[PDB]
């Protein structure tokens, strides 16, 4: 419901150090 | 090398 | 995790540690899917060839952790299990087919900055994200090398591998309930789960709604981070109807 939205990252609009690598792979 | 956890759980 | 890096604080707030009561040891990873349900690999609990057959009272779950060995006072929550449910057609004799178990917590855990559930995929999310070359993320406190142990939670990002390449890497019979992941020997990047990471989550972040979904469960592999070998993962979506059946009924 609130699932999969991290309080210290998505909920604050902050990205972790390597999540971009995943996103860049989703072509 | 695990630190002991509170007694109630064991 | 082999060739990973230290996780950031709160990076994987659904990560769960399966911890044996006596002797005190790390058994496996697991994941938090709601306030009272934990998902893991069946073989973490039941594996007769190694005389492994754990019951509810043998184990604790530790949630919100970062350090492997420290008791993270005021941060982690330790829960007891009410009931374990193993897939009725878990195939431990041949190939670890349907390597999935649910664990119901005795009481709901409160969410926090460090404790938050991951989403389970629906058909559409699985269809669009489970594609060769797309990367997912594995986390755990398992060994750093096949033949030591990390101080904090480790993280590695790994691409999903095409099914024929998975099939041709092993003599084990692969099923539709598994997928494999990892770099090929020519790709010049490394990384794998290892002993102690089993039962942990393989997650992906949807670019549509920005949520994290658990697509896999660390299931098996031949050694850790061997060239030409891949990690195998239980296909969570293919087993979702069983998941929903157990949660609805119990
Ligand atoms: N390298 C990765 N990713 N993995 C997963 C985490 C542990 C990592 C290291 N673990 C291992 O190397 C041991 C074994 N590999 S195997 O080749 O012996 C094998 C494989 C498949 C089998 C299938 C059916 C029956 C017997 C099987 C036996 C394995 O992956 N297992 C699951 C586990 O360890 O939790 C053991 C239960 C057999 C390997
Ligand atoms: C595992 O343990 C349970 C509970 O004691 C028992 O009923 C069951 O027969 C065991 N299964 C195997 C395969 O040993
Ligand atoms: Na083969
Ligand atoms: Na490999």
């Amino acid at each position: 419901a609130d699932c999969g939205l991290r309080p210290l990252f998505e909920k604050k609009s902050l990205e972790d150090k390597t999540e971009r690598e995943l996103l860049e792979s989703y072509i | 090398d695990f630190e002991e956890i509170p007694e109630e759980y064991l | 995790i082999v060739e990973g890096s230290d996780a950031e604080i709160g990076m994987s707030p659904w990560q769960v540690m399966l911890f044996r009561k006596s002797p005190q040891e790390l058994l496996c990873g697991a994941s938090l899917i709601s306030d009272r349900w934990v998902l893991t690999a069946a073989h973490c609990l039941l594996y007769p060839p190694w005389d492994k057959n754990f019951t509810e009272n043998d184990l604790l779950v530790r949630i919100g952790k970062h350090s492997r060995t420290r008791y993270e006072r005021n941060i982690e929550k330790i829960s007891m299990l009410e009931k374990i449910y193993i897939h009725p057609r878990y195939n431990w004799r041949e190939n670890l087919d349907r390597d999935i178990a649910l664990m119901k917590l005795k009481k709901p855990v409160a969410f926090s900055d460090y404790i938050h559930p991951v989403c389970l995929p629906d058909r559409e999310t699985a269809a669009s994200l489970l594609q060769a070359g797309y990367k997912g993320r594995v986390t755990g406190w398992g060994n750093l090398k096949e033949t030591g142990q990390p101080s904090v939670l480790q993280v590695v990002n790994l691409p999903i591998v095409e099914r024929p390449v998975c099939k041709d890497s092993t003599r084990i019979r692969i099923t539709d309930n598994m997928f494999c992941a990892g770099y090929k020997p020519d790709e010049g990047k490394r990384g794998d789960a290892c002993e102690g990471d089993s039962g942990g989550p393989f997650v992906m972040k949807s670019p549509f709604n920005n949520r994290w979904y658990q697509m896999g469960i660390v299931s098996w592999g031949e050694g850790c981070d061997r060239d030409g070998k891949y990690g195998f993962y239980t296909h969570v979506f293919r087993l979702k109807k069983w998941i929903q059946k157990v949660i609805d009924q119990f």
